[PDB]
């Protein structure tokens, strides 16, 4: 089994300075052939070359870049040597709805998408009273699906009397945690009624008018 | 060939005379050549045309027409505002490609419809020209032939007032003057004769005199084609209104552009620290192009483009429908000026009456009858001399023609006087056939013409034995006095004395002339002819006469021109009556017309008294003295063509009353050629109106009534109203347009309308009123105030508390929305949006609520006056109501499918419901605003 020494787990801040990560084929018997870099399974772009050891430089680090790093070693009859130099950092919400607005008695659907590394935990509340408190599932009509960055909140048979209010997705890391809000408005049945009323109180003041001037 | 004769005539000096003599000899010598019989004519057949037309070509061809549709487009594209809206739209499309494209194809499309539109409607007023303007009195055989056709060697028969088609040479008339003016540029009137001046030119006018002439060509070489062929107040008003509202609209842009400007600079430079880095160079200047953008916008929303396009729409509007109305239009500018008339110049006969003489009155036999009498009345060995002395007394071609149509009259074919003579007649159950056919020209010999000098006409018939019998009409004071016997009784030649005819006179001519009949005298005498009468002394020839009877003979006045003077004088138009007929006459049928009401002080003097009385120092006119009678002037008698010349000259020049004076002058004649024409506007007559009269006027009447007039008037108020009504649509949208976008820069860092919305407004607002508010129909109720003034300014009091009290509902309620409505609707805010951003329905309710308000304020806007009741008459203008319905369709349709692209995000149903509510609300404001005295 080859021997990989890899650089130190690494903590992306908000300091500008470039991060280095090092891997080194310490101890191999196997005719390499090559190596490259890859994050979350991908292989990065223009990382394949000799690289008996082998460097990866960010000139700005931010969360975006933060993931599961590996250092890949193709040898010509040996199985590959990957290894794992993770680089954490704080997760940043990067995709919501500003508001979502539907009719009585139809569904509703909002999300939090994020990019960070470890992957968060997703967890929803609801602002009651000026406090955000945890959701209740008090009647079967709410539905939570978490993923790596997607979650998902879905609504069934809104009620126009309880359900509208500001959400809150709280993507939580060892590193730090973020949030931001979704406002959600349930639409009344009779809407399209009270203005119809209005139209006729301006037809039938508009007619008197002209009918009695002549 | 045409062209030896052409140049033959071409001396046009006193040397013709010697040629003529020197080569030609007489007329008939070389007539042969030109093959031409003058005294038998020619039939007018067609082989014979082609014959004496071999080499003729074709006739005067219409002009060449260089202004072809594609030549239209490329004149009317070089307008001053459209070259502003073009130059935006290339900047627009050449700054977009860096959807921004769809900014400049709104503009372009603004002005491709302005473009066709004016050139479609020049090009169909041209046909309509061609088409309306295009029996000859040069006929050729004894029976009348149509005007078109124009062959060489026709006998010519010239008349007074005959504008000659074509050239020829002279054979025979009496005292012929025509005026050259038209190819010498002198306005003396030139006598033809044979043995000086023979020839007569196409394109003159015919001022005295008649006779006959062989045309030497129809071939048209004469002078006058030859050199034809080698050759707005309101307007004024209008462009500097334009003017002034670019010019604002302009300093408006620059401002806003400014503003944006240093806002973003300030802003993100100075207040926030963030240095130039070349990185974001792009962005820095997608900023900048946008706010450049918003400005342009702004300018071409406030640059009134539609102005032109509703001035020419409402005046080829007008135009073409007068024509269906007996009014046809030749000068475009007399639409609208004949809406300021303030007096009307006219004549009695003609125009205020049928022009149809009849007879319902006769002092016969020394009784006065009130009608038509039974013809054993009247006591023989009178009635035989009296259809002697009228059947064979003057003009032998006064045929009277059954109608054989639709049961209609008898109309009268040639002196109307004469004509009503030979029907009273023959009313009287006789016959003056079995008279004119016994006594054909072979005795008549001595002949007195008619002419107004003299206003008698007297023949001698040789066929007395050892005698002659004298015949005359008279105008029964010229004629009457002149008589020395009266055949009174039972035959009986009582003696005619001074004494006993003052009494008559009082007796029986002026209770005539006040029932508005025109009184004549018919008179005999019987010379003994032994010795030859010297028949040359007018003086003494005519005189000795022996009166048979006085008829008063009459035209009714037509039934409509009551009614029509009273509309004239309820709309402060006043009508004089101008004639040259007796003052008796005259006043009598000018208080039938209602001219002159019978309890007032209006002056009736006679022309002999008008030339009097204008004139102190010498013979010198003074406008001074002018002044003096025009203003309280109603009826001028026994004229003359130059009386009413001089009197459309004091009126108009004059400058003694607190209005200028624009006037309109009716004709119809050979010397109403310079009073026509120093007129305002000047109407020629359809039927009875001469070559002459229809070359020097403005506006021809079809049917001939003076109630057509009135039309006229109407007709040219309206186009006034209609310009007026779009001005004020116009500038009420512009004006909260412009303060929306000077307050987005300032509270807000961008306007709440976007570029491609503010073009879609720009185009409703321009095209789409000028194309709708200016094809109103008019209605009797412009006929009720009085004429406008000179100086009287387009954007009236009315018309500005309109434009201030819709700009201030529309104002309040979009500052309103802009500012509450993510509160009101519940629907999240749109203000501050970064840039690319998705669009939102924060936006789209205000965008949705202004073109509404638009709408349901452009009904609004068809009411100047004060109306309240606005949907009066709004079906029938078709237009208004398909371009409204359309623009309400588009409106949905670009709110629901036009997302991204047009900035607009799709609204549910009580959005749209709330809109509507908004809209009928600015209908309920208007009624509200119509309730405030402006005084
Ligand atoms: C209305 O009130 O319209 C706005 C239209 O603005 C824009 O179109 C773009 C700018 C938006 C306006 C804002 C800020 C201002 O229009 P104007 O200022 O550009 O033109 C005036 C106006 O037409 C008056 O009504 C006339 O008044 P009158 O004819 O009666 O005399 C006056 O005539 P004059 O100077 O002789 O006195 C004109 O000059
Ligand atoms: N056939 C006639 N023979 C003799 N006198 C006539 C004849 N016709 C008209 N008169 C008279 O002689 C004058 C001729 O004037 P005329 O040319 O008919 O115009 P007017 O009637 O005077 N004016 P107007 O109605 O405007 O045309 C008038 O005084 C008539 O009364
Ligand atoms: C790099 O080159 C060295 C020297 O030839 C060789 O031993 C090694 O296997 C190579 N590694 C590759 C090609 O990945
Ligand atoms: C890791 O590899 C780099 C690149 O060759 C080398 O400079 C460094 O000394 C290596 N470190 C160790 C501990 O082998
Ligand atoms: C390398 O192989 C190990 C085997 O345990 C695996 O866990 C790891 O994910 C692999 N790395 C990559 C980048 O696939
Ligand atoms: C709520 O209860 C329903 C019905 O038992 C279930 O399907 C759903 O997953 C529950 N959701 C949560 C968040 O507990
Ligand atoms: C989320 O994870 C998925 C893999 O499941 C990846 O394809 C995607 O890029 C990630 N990020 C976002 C923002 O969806
Ligand atoms: C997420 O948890 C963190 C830590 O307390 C906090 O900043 C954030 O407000 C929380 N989210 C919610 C929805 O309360
Ligand atoms: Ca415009
Ligand atoms: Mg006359």
């Amino acid at each position: 089994k080859p021997r990989i020494v890899t650089s130190e787990e690494v903590i992306i801040r908000e300091s500008l300075l470039p991060v280095t990560l090092q891997c080194n084929l310490t101890s191999s018997s196997h005719t390499l052939m090559y190596s490259y870099w890859t994050r979350n399974g991908v292989e990065l772009t223009a990382t394949r070359k000799n690289a008996s050891n082998m460097e990866y430089r960010i000139n700005k680090p931010r969360a975006e870049d933060s993931g599961e790093y590996h250092c890949v070693y193709h040898f010509v009859s040996a199985p590959k040597a990957n290894a794992t130099i993770e680089v954490k950092a704080a997760p940043d919400i990067t995709g919501h709805k500003r508001s979502e607005n539907k009719n009585e008695g139809q569904d509703a659907m909002m999300y939090c998408k994020s990019v960070g590394y470890p992957h968060p935990e997703w967890i929803w509340r609801k602002k009651e009273n000026g406090v955000f408190e945890e959701i209740s599932n008090s009647s079967g009509r709410f539905f939570i699906t978490n993923k790596e960055n997607y979650t998902e909140l879905s609504i069934v048979n809104l009620q126009i009397t309880e359900d509208p209010g500001e959400y809150e997705c709280n993507a939580t890391n060892s590193i730090g945690s973020a949030s931001v809000s979704t406002v959600l408005r349930v639409r009344s049945h009779l809407a399209p009624l009270w203005p119809f009323l209005g139209i006729l109180a301006e037809i039938i003041i508009l007619v008197v008018i002209i009918v009695v001037y002549e | 060939t045409m062209e030896e004769l052409r140049s033959l005539m071409e001396l046009r000096g006193t040397e013709a005379v010697v040629k003529i003599k020197e080569t030609y000899g007489d007329t008939e010598a070389i007539c042969r050549r030109l093959k031409t019989s003058p005294v038998e004519g020619l039939p007018g057949t067609a082989p014979d045309l082609e014959k004496r037309k071999q080499i003729f070509g074709q006739n005067f061809i219409p002009p060449k027409k260089p202004k072809t549709f594609l030549q239209l487009v490329w004149e009317a594209l070089q307008d001053v505002t459209l070259i502003i809206l073009e130059i935006a739209a290339i900047i627009s499309l050449g700054l977009s490609f860096y959807a921004g494209w769809i900014e400049g194809a709104a503009i372009l499309l603004s002005v491709i419809c302005v473009v066709l539109v004016t050139a479609f409607n020049d090009w169909s007023k041209e046909k309509q020209f061609r088409g309306l303007q295009s029996t000859v009195v040069r006929a050729g055989q004894v029976v009348q032939i149509p005007v078109a056709e124009i062959v060489v060697g026709d006998i010519a028969q010239i008349k007074y007032g005959d504008l000659l088609p074509a050239d020829g040479l002279f054979i025979q008339g009496n005292d012929l003057k025509i005026d050259e003016s038209s190819l010498t540029g002198e306005s003396d009137q030139v006598r033809k004769s044979v043995d000086k001046d023979p020839m007569l030119l196409s394109g003159t006018h015919v001022m005295e005199g008649s006779g006959r002439m062989v045309v030497t060509a129809v071939g048209v070489n004469s002078q006058t084609g030859i050199i034809f062929t080698l050759l707005s107040v309101l307007q004024g008003k209008l462009t500097k209104l334009a003017v002034q509202i670019g010019k604002a609209g302009l300093v408006m842009s620059a401002i806003t552009v400014i503003i944006l400007v240093l806002y973003f600079t300030v802003d993100t430079f100075v207040v926030n620290k963030k240095p130039w880095l070349t990185e974001c160079t792009p962005v820095y200047v997608q900023y900048f192009v946008k706010f450049f953008i918003i400005g342009v916008t702004v300018l071409v929303v406030a640059v009134p483009e539609g102005l032109p396009l509703a001035v020419t729409i409402s005046l080829a509007y007008s135009v073409k429908k007068m024509m269906k109305d007996n009014n046809l239009v030749r000068h475009l500018d007399a639409c609208e000026t004949m809406g300021n008339a303030t007096a009307i110049c006219s004549d009695k006969t003609g125009t205020l009456t049928t022009n149809r003489m009849t007879v319902v009155q006769a002092y016969v036999g020394d009784v006065h009858y009130k009608e038509i009498p039974d013809p054993s009345s009247i006591n023989a060995k009178t009635l035989e001399l009296l259809v002697n002395a009228i059947a064979i007394n003057s003009a032998y071609t006064t045929k009277i023609l059954p109608p054989e149509k639709e049961g209609a009259l008898p109309r009268q074919v040639g002196n109307k006087t004469e004509c009503g003579l030979l029907g009273f007649v023959l009313d009287l159950r006789q016959d003056y056939e079995p008279v004119r056919s016994q006594m054909p020209e072979e005795k008549l010999y001595k002949v007195y013409t008619f002419n107004s000098v003299r206003k008698s006409m007297s023949t001698v018939i040789k066929m007395p034995d050892e005698s002659f019998r004298m015949y005359s009409k008279g105008a029964s004071e010229i004629v009457l006095k002149k008589c020395c016997k009266i055949l009174s009784g039972a035959g009986e030649a009582r003696v005619f004395r001074p004494r006993d005819r003052d009494e008559m006179v009082k007796k029986v001519i002026e209770p005539m002339a006040c029932d508005g009949l025109r009184t004549i005298c018919v008179a005999y005498r019987d010379f003994p002819s032994s010795p030859e009468p010297d028949w040359d002394n007018e003086n003494d020839i005519l005189n000795e006469l022996t009166c048979i009877c006085v008829v008063g003979i009459e035209d009714p006045v037509r039934p409509e021109v009551p009614e029509a003077i009273r509309k004239c004088q309820r709309a402060g138009i006043t009508v004089r009556m101008v004639t040259g007929d007796n003052i008796n006459t005259a006043r009598a049928i000018a208080i039938k017309c209602g001219i002159i009401h019978p309890g007032e002080d209006f002056l009736c003097l006679e022309g002999k008294e008008f030339n009097r009385r204008i004139r102190n120092e010498k013979g010198e006119i003074e406008q001074e003295r002018i002044d003096k009678i025009w203003p309280k002037l109603r009826v001028l008698a026994r004229s003359s063509p130059t009386d009413k010349h001089t009197l459309v000259k004091g009126i108009i020049d004059s400058t003694h009353t607190e209005q200028r004076q624009v006037v309109a002058v009716t004709g119809d004649g050979t010397n109403d050629g310079p009073a026509l024409k120093k007129a305002d506007v000047g109407f020629a007559m359809g039927i009875a109106g001469t070559d002459v009269a229809k070359e020097a006027s403005d506006i021809i009447l079809t049917d001939d009534n003076f109630s057509s007039i009135v039309k006229a008037v109407m007709w040219g108020r309206n186009v006034y109203d209609s310009i007026s009504k779009f001005l004020q649509f116009q500038l009420t949208v512009n004006v909260v347009a412009v303060i929306v976008a000077f307050t987005g820069a300032c509270i807000t860092q961008d306007s709440p309308l976007k570029a491609v919305q503010m073009l879609w407004v720009n185009l409703i607002m321009d095209t789409f009123a000028s194309l709708a508010l200016a094809t109103e129909p008019p209605t009797e109720t412009l006929l009720l105030r009085k004429p406008y003034g000179r100086n009287k300014p387009l954007i009236s009091r009315t018309m500005m508390k309109n434009i201030l009290g819709h700009a201030v509902y529309q104002l309040t309620l979009i500052f309103t929305l802009l500012f509450v409505g993510e509160k009101m609707f519940q629907i999240d805010s749109g203000r501050n949006a970064p840039l690319h951003s998705p669009p939102s329905e924060h936006y789209t309710i205000i965008f949705n609520t202004f073109v509404m308000m638009q709408l349901f304020n452009e009904i609004n806007a068809r009411k100047i006056h004060g109306e309240r009741n606005v949907f009066d008459g709004i079906f029938r203008n078709p237009i208004f109501c398909t371009i409204v319905l359309g623009t309400f369709a588009i409106q949905i349709v670009i709110v629901q499918f036009g997302g991204k692209p047009f900035s607009c995000s799709p609204l549910q149903l009580d959005q749209w419901m709330w809109c509507i509510f908004i809209g009928l609300g600015e209908l309920v404001w208007g009624q509200v605003i119509a309730t405030i005295p402006t005084s």
